[PDB]
């Protein structure tokens, strides 16, 4: 439905597929922001053990310190999503 | 370990 | 200038009055919200020891795990500001 | 200790 474009990754490319997917169930299942963050930290919080964290939002900048290869930042549509892990 | 990273949305 | 509203702090109202002094700081040095959060992130970095991260925007939403006592989320004017300690 | 949090922007 909304198209991925991935803008900067560290991060396996499996783990990349596997986020957007776990994003576009959270954008098939949730409207609001903060839900569809929730959702997508914690199902990586289980697949990937803790600790991630997790923006999504259509404007915002951000500076923050994820462990390598724990990092992706991709665009669904319009939304823009942010995800990590300490 | 660490790394810092940057995000600008467009 | 813009009218810090604090939202929701587990956070000590000295870092608090700290958190949105620095970030007046950013906001009058710099325009770019990418660039902001970086002021802010660093300057707690040095301030109060890492790890913190740190949003800036418009339009987001959030889920985080932060260590206690090590968050804040307020706006200023317009944009509001998202900063926490891994 | 850790603690989860939530935010939205209005």
């Amino acid at each position: 439905d909304r198209k991925a474009v991935i803008k900067n990754a560290d991060m396996s490319e499996e783990m990349q597929q596997d986020s957007v997917e776990c994003a576009t169930q959270a954008l098939e299942k949730y409207n609001i922001e903060k839900d569809i963050a929730a959702h997508i930290k914690k199902e990586f919080d289980k697949k990937y053990n803790p600790t991630w964290h997790c923006i999504v939002g259509r404007n915002f900048g951000s500076y923050v310190t994820h462990e390598t290869k724990h990092f992706i930042y991709f665009y669904l549509g319009q939304v823009a999503i942010l995800l990590f892990k300490s | 370990k660490t790394r810092n990273s940057q995000t600008q949305t467009d």
